[PDB]
């Protein structure tokens, strides 16, 4: 069990309140809340030395916690403002010089939006491979193409004949801003999967590219035309073809 | 364990009538740490009393000096009345300049 | 009273031995940790130092400890392409508690024996009118940087659990572009 | 200045 | 002269009133430098001396971490040890703990100690090697192999021959004007008739620093430890001390006894007569 920590992600309207669960059954007497914005390392928000008693971290404007009990450190955000977009790490440890380690949580990623109006799921399409491809170097590259999602949290996978494959997969390191000056730009990625001529020249064979999208939530409220962008799977597929 | 307090009462300076000084007491070695401690003047509490940070000896026992400004005279009588568990009674303790 | 690492991005070709670089002025530390971040997740903790201890050792990671000139180095021996992640250096007291660097990310480049640098162009499986550019098979020393209207990604990093067809690619689309020219 | 290597009893 | 620097420290649990009292006090020799009182507004460190004054935010803002980092220690302590004595929820407990360094006249280390109590008592000691512990029972014994366990004992020592005596020297220069000074006693003799034929003669010292001194009475010459009333030597408020000793002597042979008093400041020790 270790450090249980909820939700593992949320999205949230500015001045919209949210409660982040953090539960531990070990009896560690020391409890934290961390915020790690990207490329930046964990910053310290509050801490509790045990039931009774919370104290300011680094950085606790904007936050509150409580520790009624040993088992529990919830951190509350009353009024969420664009600042507060980051990944919270929850954590515990028996002692303060924790010779063992921290415990941390597995982690929750919050984005803070104008509206849910900013929030799309990505389109995807599957390129098949360049004739010009496998006769110079008999192989042949998939590409997959993620296009117009917000937020940047998708997760691309390929997968043949019904089973994941990792051998030939390719995949940008971080999702590209189709708007880099813009704060609220969708994002595109793109991945590539490189099989023998001989396994695309083959039309029993059959290729998915599916991107796991995290969005909004069933109890969210949506009053637009398109579809609630919901926490979902959008996937486009090829078939190898011989002819 | 229990620790009954001493008690000194006593002026910074020397005591010259009609001329601005303090008025000392000076409880230590009591246990445990909670005390009462008032400086009387002709019986009546005086409201501006400071003391020093709660502090100990190596035996365990506290010390804390309570002082107050106060201007001596021939008749005025001034005394420290301390509290704490080990006393039968607030323990009235006055100062003697003579002593 | 913080700590640091610098550098904040290291790119190296695989099987090349590396060092990751920690400094911090926290005072009588209880230990130094040495944690790996996958993108998008949590924390893996690497290497505890204790205060008592000078280094510790796990496979071909190794990290010393200076309390003294406030350091800590990891060596990454023999590094491979599955070593890429965000190193994060962190160091425990009493006033500040567990205090985190900013971190490294480590880009350890896969060895391209064979080379055959090419642009191909890729159609839509289900439409006639959408395609990509495919700019392919470079060796991992050239690199690919991003006109509004028409997006370049940059080169991709391989599944860490790949065994098979391993070559460099960056993909570029737009909405009249021609792919001869994109890169 | 105070001794800071805390350790719990 | 030697000098020391000390840190005391007083938690005291109080049930149903919320958190427990925590009162830290840094002296160098009998002067308080620093204080941390958990019923203060502040919850900072605060200089108490002014000589302390000139140190910079930095040292104000790790002084109010590292003293808060002790507090939430006791805190977890006075949970921890009212579970080792099995004792109940509804009753007030004491943690005392004093540790420091001595300095000669040179500046150089002379020694190293701290002692913890729980409710008046000696719980654990560090041993005069500086190097291992004395518990006083078995609930202390438990928390020796804890502090065994992390080390505490070679990074006690460590801090005081080092930080502890580094920054004893700092306090002793930057503070020297009052702190490495001798004010020599101002004496005078009391005489108060109990009967008869027998009167009280009372030795006192005023004004001296420092505070170590020595008030002696003696007949024709020989010492009378055992018949001599010895107040422990109290602050004046000013920044010097007072003492008396008292002697209860047959009325007519006064002039027989003699207080000698011995201090720093002193060019040569006094010997006092009555009138």
């Amino acid at each position: 069990a270790g450090v249980t920590q909820t939700p593992k992600f949320r999205i949230l309207k500015i001045g919209q309140s949210m409660t982040l669960q953090c539960t531990q059954d070990m009896n560690h007497n020391y409890m934290y809340w961390y915020r790690q914005d990207p490329g930046m390392g964990l910053k310290l928000i509050y801490y509790s030395v045990g039931a009774g008693i919370t104290d300011k971290g680094e950085v606790p404007n904007g936050y509150n916690v409580s520790r009624s009990t040993t088992e529990d450190f919830p951190l509350r955000l009353e009024s969420a403002a664009p600042s507060q977009t980051s990944v919270y790490f929850c954590a515990s440890s028996e002692t303060r010089g924790a010779p063992y380690g921290y415990t941390f949580g597995s982690g929750t990623r919050l984005t803070v939006v104008e509206d849910l109006n900013k929030v799309f799921p990505p389109e995807v399409a599957v390129f098949e491979p360049s004739e010009a491809e496998i006769s110079h170097t008999q192989k042949a590259t998939l590409v997959c193409l993620a296009t117009g999602f917000y937020p940047d949290h998708v997760e691309l996978s390929w997968w043949v004949n019904g089973k994941e494959v990792h051998s030939g997969v390719c995949t940008d390191p971080q999702p590209l801003k189709e708007q880099p000056a813009l704060n609220d730009s969708r994002y595109a990625l793109s991945s590539r999967l490189r099989v023998s001529a001989t396994f695309w020249q083959d039309p029993r064979n059959h290729f998915r590219c599916q991107v796991q999208f995290y969005g909004l939530s069933e109890n969210d409220e949506w009053t637009q035309d398109r579809a609630k962008p919901v926490t979902q799977i959008v996937s486009a597929e090829a078939w190898g073809r011989a002819d | 364990i229990q620790r009954t307090p001493k008690i000194q009462v006593y002026s910074r300076h020397p005591a010259e009538n009609g001329k601005s000084n303090f008025l000392n007491c000076y409880v230590s070695g009591f246990h445990p740490s909670d005390i009462e401690v008032d400086l009387l003047k002709n019986g009546e509490r005086i409201e501006k009393v400071e003391h020093s940070d709660l502090s100990f000896s190596k035996d365990w026992s506290f010390y804390l000096l309570y002082y107050t400004e106060f201007t001596p005279t021939e008749k005025d009588e001034y005394a420290c009345r301390v509290n704490h568990v080990t006393l039968s009674q607030p323990k009235i303790v006055k100062w003697d300049r003579d002593m | 009273q913080e700590v640091t690492q610098i550098p904040a991005a290291l790119s190296v070709p695989e099987g090349e031995n590396l060092v990751l670089n920690c400094s911090f002025t926290l005072r009588w530390i209880y230990n130094l940790q040495w944690f790996r971040q996958d993108p998008g997740k949590g924390l893996t903790s690497l290497l505890l130092i204790q205060s008592s201890q000078r280094e510790q050792t796990s496979g071909r990671l190794n990290a010393s400890l200076d309390k003294s000139s406030g350091r800590s180095t990891l060596y990454i021996a023999a590094s491979q392409p599955g070593d890429s992640a965000t190193y994060l250096c962190a160091v425990n007291n009493a006033g500040n508690m567990l205090t985190f660097g900013g971190g490294t990310r480590l880009m350890v480049k896969p060895h391209i024996q064979n080379p055959d640098p090419a642009v191909y162009q890729l159609r839509d499986s289900k439409s006639s009118d959408k395609s990509v550019c495919l700019f392919t098979d470079f060796d991992s020393q050239t690199n690919v940087s991003q006109d509004s209207d028409v997006y370049i990604t940059d080169k991709c990093v391989l599944d860490m659990r790949s065994m098979d067809f391993k070559s460099n690619s960056a993909v570029a689309w737009s909405n009249d572009f021609a792919c001869a020219n994109a890169f | 200045e105070l001794f800071s290597y805390l350790i719990e009893k | 002269g030697s000098h020391s620097m000390r840190y005391f420290f007083t938690s005291v649990s109080r049930p149903g009133r919320g958190e427990p009292r925590f009162i830290a006090v840094g002296y160098v020799d009998d002067t308080q430098f620093v204080r941390f009182d958990s019923d203060a507004a502040s919850q900072r460190m605060e200089p108490r001396a002014p000589w302390i004054e000139q140190e910079g935010p930095e040292y104000w803002d790790q002084e109010t971490r590292n003293v808060k980092a002790q507090s939430q220690t006791d805190r977890v302590d006075l949970g921890t040890l009212r579970g080792y004595y099995n004792q109940s929820e509804a009753g007030s407990h004491t943690i005392q703990i004093m540790y420091g360094c001595d300095v000669g006249s040179d500046g150089r280390f002379l020694r190293g100690y701290r002692q913890d109590a729980y409710d008046g008592k000696d719980y654990i000691a560090l041993n005069e090697d500086l190097r291992s512990w004395t518990a006083a029972d078995m609930a202390a014994q438990i928390t020796k192999r804890k502090w065994e366990a992390a080390h505490e004992a070679e990074q006690l020592r460590a801090y005081l021959d080092g930080t502890c005596v580094e920054w004893l020297r700092r306090y002793l220069e930057n503070g020297k004007e009052t702190l490495q000074r001798t004010d020599p006693p101002k004496t005078h003799m009391t005489h108060h008739p109990i009967s008869d034929h027998e009167a009280t003669l009372r030795c006192w010292a005023l004004g001296f620093y420092p505070a170590e001194i020595t008030l002696t009475w003696q007949r024709d010459g020989e010492d009378q430890t055992q018949d001599t009333e010895l107040v422990e030597t109290r602050p004046a408020g000013d920044g010097t001390f007072q003492k008396w000793a008292a002697v209860v002597v047959p009325s007519g042979e006064e002039q027989r006894y003699t207080c000698h008093v011995q201090h720093e400041g002193l060019p040569k020790p006094l010997t006092l007569r009555w009138e």
